[PDB]
RNA sequence: GUUUGACCUCAAAUCAGGUAGGAGUACCCGCUGAACUUAAGCAUAUCAAUAAGCGGAGGAAAAGAAACCAACCGGGAUUGCCUUAGUAACGGCGAGUGAAGCGGCAAAAGCUCAAAUUUGAAAUCUGGUACCUUCGGUGCCCGAGUUGUAAUUUGGAGAGGG
């Protein structure tokens, strides 16, 4: 028997990986937002997706139109860059901060919510750099932050904030102890 | 017969702890003589290789690592000779 | 640089502490600083590079167990 | 503490003494002599003098039945090397073949710590501002 | 920006993530070829200061090269260049750096730039590798490991290899003899 | 009763001459520890508290041409430096020494040394730094080579002789030697003010 | 949802568009590297950091804008020639080897990135298609990129504002 050998390779790694012992800095990820708060964010953040392309192109085609022929403020939209996101975070500007939970380069995001937590902004993981992804309008990001929020929903991303510390942020703290890859 | 099988125990670990290799042999022939002390061992006994866990890990992985993290050191003349000795087991030969 | 010392220390706390740093901590901690500073100058090369190391896990050391 | 000649004070540090630490590159001499080959005294019944100049009268007069087990099964200790305190080989204690055998495949040697310490952030408990 | 984090993390190689970071990596990549594509760098930072850019033409390769020696004169960053120049031979090497190590082997990885893609022509900050004259910049030990190695820098410390050992020693030593003798 | 320890330090620049003329001291003198460099100055005191030690012997060089050292106590103890400038190495054919290594030294001090309290200082200094202890780690018990010091012109000269026997003893010169002069003297080890300055 | 797709990794096309071998070789850049000959026959040594052999480029190549030289009233990229000088210095201090500062002159050009959020809008670009004032330009389309493509700048500092 035999199986093709990236295949196996893969296998082996995801099998070492449950059996490794890892450090705290490890497996900081694995304990990450319940399924229904990640639903409720991905809702909240699914009014803010990034204005695609075609439709800035639109907008500005239309606008020039207009213009031809012979004041609103900012848009409020998410904040997904790495380098953006990381200079939101440590100038207290970022308010909502999500962490994707697999990232090929582990070292790219393991001190991230560190310094979420350092700097005192809210930071949350959840499952799948994808579903980060398909809401920005790319194939993936790794992280995504929020900004100025419409007054409508103000209220509702203070609650959401409320809910990941209660849920996340204060359950998993001891997530320092217990190092992971201990299964037998 | 507890202690007959108590004897045995000491020599399994009598045989798993003998020195079989050049690199042991020199640190042997370091620690014997006032070169390298058992504070000094300790504290050159924390390398690149230190903190693993073993005892989970699948065998074809620890194969793997067993054959490729080890560390070449200089060697001595008179630990290799040592040792040399150590393997040696004829008038039918001669 | 505040941002850099700060960036520093993020490091330093997020990486950890090495085997030889391990080693250097437990000395201290269950010694006095001879055998910890006698160890950094047998790792490194500089006394200055040891003095250095050596302040770095005494303050270390002093950060852990307050606030 | 008193100053020094001209308007400077200084801090009169206790005399330190020249003591030897339990690992400070200096063993328990006891005989005196260097790193000389120990082809010398082989007839003699002695292995040079220890400090203040007294014979070291030769212990290691082993029968050969003795030395003859010993060549065939080598004791656990043996190292090849003899002693500077006498002629009988520098065996090495079933301890310390431990430690080395633990050096030699990468085991733990400074044992009773805890290879996996919880990671105590000390850093994250303050806050900026 | 994530850069300076990620650059001050590298430093501590010992550090126990580094540690099970190259643990597992090590044996990824032995389980892989000896010379092997890589989709992305496994230190951007790195590549980043070294001029490598993500857009298109620029690619991450990742070699293997063996240690030790009754004797060798060369680098073993400068074999693998070589051994990564004399395969991908449309693609020009411009540096490359450690990300890994092994008792027996060690590994590096090199970022290679395309001449022959448009956008790198049309770049000014890199269509000047174009030119034939950086054709094998390996192979003439002109990277920053084959410069290191050649010696070639400035003071009283590199006096005999400056300029390159064989020129000077060929300048040296020539008996100049101009028409009217001095 | 006496008990002492000397530490050897030498800063970059060291020539191979100077470097055996300190290799041949470390060897006569058994109560010494060895140290890789040293760059900037009052950082060798600590050396010496990391081992303990009693004594620190820095060997200064602003040139390649002339030694200088410095004998100090490294706690609070003055230093003295000395502007060497006569130096033969243990490495020389003309001397057949075989003093046995770390052996009792024997001292030879001339009336000048207590002439004045600095050349009593100096006298003591040189006592208690080149006397092995009795009950050194590494010292000889026998008397095998001897230490002689003159000072003439306000310079001490360094010999060292072997002692002979015969079937009533006899001398020959072994070891290094080399002519010392008396620069500046500080109240504190490495500092304080300038009590001495020729 | 005993389901579907996102991804990430890895394959295949006689796939669309491309590139690489090799030859030549006085000079250039590296690897590799001996011996004949010569000194107290030859142990260090000279021949030699050479020939042979191997890889990589052009009309020139390399190097080049200091982790440089100096210790002064400082010089101010690299290269080349005279001097420095057969000097400093090495040399079983025996044969021999042997520079470098500065000074005289041919020429001069300086620079570009990393690391700072565009965040009031990835503003970037490869490729296919229809046209044209076809070494390329425009509209449309697909894709690469957020694990970073646009702009400013880097020790001479520089950046946000009045």
């Amino acid at each position: 028997v035999k199986w093709p050998e990236y295949v196996r390779v893969q296998r082996q790694k995801k099998i070492l990986s449950i059996r490794l012992k890892v450090p705290p800095t490890i497996a900081q990820f694995q304990y990450t937002l319940d399924r229904n708060t990640a639903a409720e964010t991905f809702k909240l953040f699914n009014k803010y997706r990034p204005e695609t392309a075609a439709e800035k192109k639109e907008r500005l085609t239309k606008e020039a139109a207009a213009v031809a022929e012979g004041a609103s403020p900012k848009p409020y939209a998410v904040k997904y860059g790495l380098n953006h996101v990381v200079a939101l975070i440590e100038n207290k500007k970022a308010k909502l901060v999500l962490i994707a939970n697999d990232v090929d380069p582990i070292e790219l995001v393991v001190f991230l919510p560190a310094l979420c937590k350092k700097m005192g902004v809210p930071y949350a993981i959840v499952k799948g750099k994808a579903r980060l992804g398909t809401l920005v309008n790319q194939k993936t990001s790794a992280v995504a932050a929020l900004t100025e929020v419409r007054a409508e929903d103000e209220a509702a991303l203070a609650k959401l904030v409320s809910t990941i510390d209660a849920n996340f942020a204060d359950k998993y703290d001891e997530v320092k102890k217990h190092w992971g890859g201990g299964i037998l | 017969s507890e202690e007959e099988k108590n004897q045995t125990k000491k020599e399994k670990h009598s045989r798993d702890i003998d020195i079989a290799t050049v690199e042991a042999m020199t640190l042997a022939h370091q620690l014997a003589l006032g070169q390298k002390n058992k504070h000094d061992l300790v504290d050159e006994g924390f390398n690149r290789y230190t903190f693993r866990d073993t005892e989970n890990l699948p065998d074809w992985f620890l194969e793997d690592e067993k054959e490729h993290s080890k560390i070449n050191k200089p060697i001595t003349k008179e630990a290799a000779m040592a040792i040399k000795e150590k393997i040696k087991a004829p008038i039918k030969k001669v | 640089s505040n941002r850099t010392k700060f960036v520093r220390s993020l490091v330093r706390e997020i990486a950890g502490l090495s085997p030889y740093e391990r080693r250097l901590i437990d000395l201290i901690r269950n010694s006095g600083e001879k055998r910890a500073r006698k160890v950094a100058k047998k790792r490194l090369g500089s006394f200055t590079r040891a003095k250095a190391k050596v302040e770095e896990m005494n303050n270390i050391i002093a950060a852990s167990r307050r606030h | 503490y008193s100053k020094y000649a001209d308007g400077s004070d200084r801090i009169i540090k206790p005399e330190i003494n020249p003591v030897y630490d339990s690992d400070d590159s200096d063993a328990e001499t006891q005989n005196t002599i260097g790193n000389i080959p120990l082809s010398a005294y082989d007839e003699m019944p002695h292995i040079g003098y220890d400090i203040n100049g007294k014979r070291i009268m030769r212990p290691a007069k082993g029968s050969a039945l003795d030395q003859l087990l010993d060549s065939i099964e080598l004791p656990e200790g043996w190292t090849g090397l003899l002693d500077k305190n006498s002629g009988s080989s520098l065996n090495l204690t079933k301890e310390e073949l431990e430690l080395i055998s633990k050096i030699q495949r990468n085991e733990q040697t400074d044992d009773s710590i805890n290879p996996y310490e919880p990671l105590i952030d000390w850093f994250t408990r303050h806050e900026e501002v | 920006g994530a850069y300076k984090y990620l650059e001050e993390l590298q430093r501590k190689k010992q550090s126990d993530v580094l540690r099970f970071l190259q643990r597992v990596r090590v044996w990824e990549y032995r389980q892989k070829n000896v010379i092997h594509r890589a989709a992305r760098p496994t230190r951007p930072d790195k590549a980043r200061r070294l001029g490598y850019k993500a857009k298109q033409g620029f690619v991450i390769y990742r070699v293997r090269v063996r240690r030790g020696n009754l004797k060798y004169q060369r680098s073993l960053r400068a074999t693998a260049e070589e051994r990564v120049g004399r395969r991908a031979a449309n693609l020009r090497v411009l540096n490359s750096y450690w990300v890994n190590q092994d008792s027996t082997y060690k590994y590096f990885e090199v970022i290679l730039v395309d001449p022959q893609h448009k956008a790198i022509r049309r770049d000014a900050r890199y269509n000047w590798i174009c030119d034939p004259v950086h054709k094998h910049r390996e192979a003439r030990g002109l990277t920053a490991t084959g410069k290191k190695s050649r010696g070639i820098n400035k003071g009283h410390k590199f006096n005999n290899t400056k300029a390159g050992r064989r020129k000077t020693w060929k300048r040296q030593n020539t008996l100049s003899l101009w028409r009217y003798r001095k | 009763m006496n008990k002492q320890r000397t530490l050897l330090i030498s800063s970059r620049g060291v020539n191979y001459r100077h470097r055996h003329l300190i290799q041949d001291l470390s060897g006569l003198l058994p109560h010494s520890r060895k140290e890789p460099k040293l760059d900037t100055l009052q950082q060798l005191n600590e050396i010496a508290e990391l081992y303990n030690c009693n004594n620190v012997l820095f060997f200064e060089a602003r040139k390649h041409q002339d030694l200088y050292l410095w004998l100090s106590k490294p706690p609070n103890g003055p230093t003295i430096k000395f502007y060497i400038q006569n130096l033969h190495t243990m490495d020389e054919l003309n001397f057949t020494g075989n003093c046995l290594k770390g052996s009792r030294p024997v001292l030879s001090f001339d009336q000048r040394f207590e002439s004045s309290p600095h050349y009593q200082l100096i006298k003591e200094l040189l006592v208690h730094n080149f006397g092995v202890p009795p009950n050194a780690r590494k010292s000889k018990p026998f008397i095998d080579h001897v230490m002689s010091f003159s000072i003439v012109d306000d310079k001490i000269w360094v010999r060292t002789y072997e002692i002979s026997h015969s079937t009533d003893i006899s001398l020959v010169e072994i070891g290094p030697r080399f002519v010392m002069t008396v620069i500046l003297i500080l109240e504190g080890s490495f500092g304080g003010p300038k009590i001495y300055e020729n």
